[PDB]
């Protein structure tokens, strides 16, 4: 469960330094987790329906953290349109999926 | 140009092709003609979205025309097309969809 | 920067969870069907938002 | 609500109701009062009229947009690019700006909100089932026909919407010299007053 997107536009912060810990901590009474993240590049509308369809296809409960840093503001709902027809909660963190 | 739309039925189609004909008698275009493409809806709205990308924007289009099936008020008829082409810039023109939302 | 808001949306996705197991004791799956799938609508089995 | 209102006694002599375009179709018939003015639209659902209007439109719009700074190609196969074109909302621009008179259905004014302006309504009315034509809207007037509305309970003449209750109710507050506050009697009512100059006292 629990899934991350990323892709690294403009700073190059990614890959082994986010995949490991994740939800691990030390809570009292945590359940089996995963910090599965994949890579991505300039968002495409049909690349987006691919990643997230595939990233469903892998993931059995998962949810996502997607972020981006194109600035057009379009990414936004077209995520709230993936997450319409999936059942699956994303939250946006940096640049396209920030416009509120 | 490309002004290729999405219509409900193939009968539709035939009237807009009618319709592109009738409009290049009175007029003209000097730029790949005027030809249109036409393509119906699916019950998934993701696959709806997926097909007017790959049709629509491989063939270069203006704008677009979107219309409601028959189907009774699914509320999700147009929006597909609205969102794909709201990550760009081009048009979409709606037939009879009369919502506030929108 | 980046790090501190994802380790935060982890936090919240797993607080998440662990309020939905502590209130329903069962987890689903949300792995059905991508392309093609057009078999229901929601349900009300995992709906998170509360 | 039709249900609750039909219970309730809400319709018949007065309570002149009105219902939009999605009261009067499908199962909203099966349930409903007669009366009801069932505003719908004409020529609405007809989509070829609509058909020739778009495509009229979006030509006139094109012939006034090649005359412009410059145009560049729009964005194709939409898996290989990113960035918006840039002569995009000067399409929109050009298209809402389109006044065509050449059009079947009439004079195609877009506002600049995004929907149509001055679309011509048709007043409807159901008397005993079945519809009939009451009046056209042709823009900010509205002109009635010859025909006689048959109000929700047959009184030819139209019902007006005042009553006021003739029932108030009045808040005081206890003062001293102004309006004053008493035990009441263990009987239950008041009595035994008298002026200083000998009249009764009014108490309620």
């Amino acid at each position: 469960n629990i899934a991350v997107m990323l892709g690294h536009s403009h700073d190059v912060t990614e890959r082994e330094l986010r995949t490991l810990w994740g939800p691990e901590q030390a809570a009292g009474l945590p359940l089996d987790v995963n910090v599965v993240a994949l890579l991505m590049n300039r968002t495409d509308p049909k690349s987006l329906i691919t990643h997230v369809c595939d990233l469903m296809s892998g993931a059995r409960i998962h949810g996502l953290v997607f972020g981006d840093d194109t600035d057009q503001e379009a990414v936004a709902q077209m995520l709230d349109f993936i997450s319409s027809h999936t059942f699956v909660p994303i939250l946006g963190i940096h640049g396209g999926a920030s416009m509120i | 140009v490309n002004i290729g739309a999405v219509l409900s039925t193939r009968k539709h189609e035939q009237m807009f092709r009618e319709a592109v004909n009738q409009a290049n008698k009175r007029h003209a275009s000097w730029k790949i003609q005027l030809n249109a493409t036409s393509v119906t809806h699916k019950p998934n709205a993701i696959q709806m979205a997926l097909s007017v990308c790959e049709d629509l924007i491989s063939s270069q289009v203006y704008a677009i025309l979107v219309s409601h099936p028959p189907t009774p008020n699914d509320h999700f008829t147009p929006t597909p097309v609205s969102y794909t082409a709201g990550f760009y810039r081009i048009p979409v023109l709606g037939l009879t969809t009369r919502m506030s939302i929108y | 920067s980046l790090e501190a808001r994802v380790r935060d949306g982890i936090g919240i996705l797993t607080t998440a969870a662990s309020s939905m197991l502590e209130k329903f004791s069962y987890i689903p799956e949300a792995k059905a069907s991508c392309y093609g799938q057009m078999e229901r609508p929601e349900v009300p089995m995992h709906t998170l938002h509360p | 609500v039709y249900r609750a209102a039909a219970m309730l006694n809400m319709t018949g002599s007065g309570y002149v109701w009105l219902v939009g375009e999605r009261e009067i179709s499908g199962n909203a018939l099966r349930y409903a009062p007669d009366g009801i003015l069932g505003l719908q639209l004409i020529n609405g659902k007809n989509e070829s009229a609509h058909i020739s209007d778009a495509v009229g439109v979006v030509a006139q719009a094109v012939h006034e947009l090649l005359e412009k700074e410059n145009i560049t190609d729009p964005p194709r196969g939409c898996v290989g690019n990113t960035n918006i074109w840039k002569t995009g909302p000067l399409f929109k621009r050009v298209l809402m700006s389109s006044k065509y008179a050449d059009g079947v259905t009439g004079r195609v004014e877009f506002n600049e909100d995004g929907d149509r302006k001055f679309a011509n309504y048709s007043i409807m009315n159901l008397q005993r089932r079945k519809l009939v034509q009451v009046g056209i809207y042709n823009g900010t007037h509205v002109i009635p026909n010859d025909r006689k509305i048959i109000w929700p309970g047959g009184e030819t003449e139209k019902p007006r919407g005042y009553q006021m209750s003739t029932r108030l109710k009045i808040v005081t507050i206890h003062q001293e010299p102004f309006v004053y506050v008493k035990p009441t009697l263990s009987d239950g009512t008041c009595k035994e007053e008298f002026t200083v100059n000998g009249d009764p006292v009014k108490k309620v």
